[PDB]
């Protein structure tokens, strides 16, 4: 007997253990498919869910070519159900496996999509944190739309009694370490890490023991194959590179000569006063569990500093501008 | 099953409200819907076809409409309420107590 969420009838699985359970959807209505990814929601406490719900609440009112897209999400005591965007192009690296190797060219071409994405997302204040080739999907044109931005705090497991720590291989020291860390400098490195799989068929850093794995990373050291040309060799050093003040950031990365070849957004203003909030933004911000505290929404709204509460009311006012 | 962003943003060409129906007959689904409208005083209601109905609740009038369409699986049912013109928020309220009707 057929299970919904929301208007949304469940079918067969897409995805199933890692990387958690996706379920296939269908719009009772519209026929629409859509991608529904089922998260045990028991061992996650109410300000992790508070602090995921920000971010996607961001990323529910942005768009970007290169982003899959999120359309909601459905909580009950046990599970939130994530409604995503449903592609039909598998994922980048079974292309990859296909070919054994990418072309320099092509190469460039997905990276490009990725960094484009990552920076966009960055720029409005979210970070993947675990970005690993799980997350590259295709679409119908074979172009990139990445999964799980805003995610990394869900930590959509395999076992219930494992807890999910990330892939190891794609992570900087910094976050293996369980220090803190700038989540855009920890994707920077596992952009290179993807960037170096795409060109070479195989990781920088691999190991049958883990603990052998975990030390490689911090250290560093891996082998240029010498195919690379030796510009492209200086990006990926400049992004796989342990010490985090000296990592390439995405300015850099897209100044790269590498990047570049050779063929040759919401305006975050400040509130002075609350006679300027908007009222009907106020109540659509107010409708989320996150922010049950009017004034502590309103105290984050008149401060200086930016941060994700202004995010969400300029792009909810900017969106009611239209 | 609740929403997160139901009542945060409406991204769609038309704001909808959608409730899918387990166990009910056609003829009970349009009882249900046609107490919740004479249950609200200041909501008139006309039927517009035999699966759907047009409100309007009484500032600017709420208008929306009601339509019933059978999906395939036994038989399950979903109704669509889709606003015409008026505030959101009063149009949330009201299909929330004709949703409540239906749900039980």
């Amino acid at each position: 007997h057929a299970q919904y969420v929301g208007p949304y009838r469940l079918e067969k699985t897409l995805g199933k253990g890692q990387t958690g359970l996706v379920k296939l959807g269908i719009h009772c209505v519209t026929c629409q498919k859509v991608a529904i990814k089922i998260v045990n929601r028991e061992k996650l406490s109410e300000s992790v869910l508070m602090k995921v719900e920000r971010e996607i609440a961001i990323l529910k009112l942005i768009e970007h070519p290169h982003v899959l897209k999120l359309h909601d999400v459905y909580e009950n005591k046990k599970y939130l159900y994530l409604v995503l965007e449903h592609v039909s192009g598998g994922e980048l690296f079974d292309y990859l496996v296909k070919k054994g190797r990418l072309t320099p060219k092509e190469a460039r071409k997905f990276f490009r999509q990725i960094i484009s994405a990552l920076d966009f997302c960055h720029s409005h204040s979210i970070c993947h944190r675990d970005l690993k080739p799980e997350n590259l999907l295709l679409d119908e044109r074979n172009n990139i739309r990445i999964a799980d931005f805003g995610m990394a705090s869900l930590q959509v497991g395999d076992s219930l009694l494992e807890t999910s720590c990330g892939s190891p291989h794609y992570a900087c020291p910094e976050v293996i370490r369980g220090e803190k860390y700038d989540g855009r400098k920890a994707d920077v490195w596992s952009c290179g890490v993807i960037l170096f799989a795409l060109l070479v068929g195989a990781l920088p850093f691999d190991d049958d023991n883990l603990r052998q794995l975990l030390e490689k990373v911090k250290r560093g050291v891996f082998h240029m194959p010498h195919f690379i040309p030796p510009d492209c060799q200086s990006l990926l050093r400049g992004m796989i590179e342990v010490d985090a003040a000296r990592r390439l950031t995405l300015e850099h990365i897209q100044k790269h000569i590498w990047y570049i070849g050779g063929k040759n957004k919401v305006q975050i203003r400040s509130l002075p006063s609350l006679e300027d909030i908007d009222p009907d933004v106020l109540d659509s911000m107010h409708s989320l569990g996150c922010f049950r505290d009017r004034n502590k929404l309103l105290q984050d709204l008149l401060s200086e500093e930016e941060n994700q509460e202004k995010m969400i009311y300029f792009l909810l006012l900017d969106r009611k501008l239209e | 099953k609740k929403s997160w962003f139901g009542n945060f943003i409406n991204l769609e060409k038309e704001e909808q409200i959608f409730v899918v129906i387990k166990d009910k007959p056609l003829s009970s689904i349009k009882a249900d819907i046609v107490h919740a409208f004479l249950s609200i005083p200041s909501l008139s209601h006309s039927v517009i076809s035999q699966t759907s109905f047009r409100a309007e609740y009484k500032q600017k009038p709420v208008k929306f409409q009601v339509d019933i369409t059978y999906t395939e699986g036994n038989g399950i049912y979903s109704v669509t309420f889709t606003l015409l013109s008026g505030p959101s928020r009063r149009f949330k309220r009201v299909v929330e107590t004709i949703q409540a009707q239906l749900l039980s």
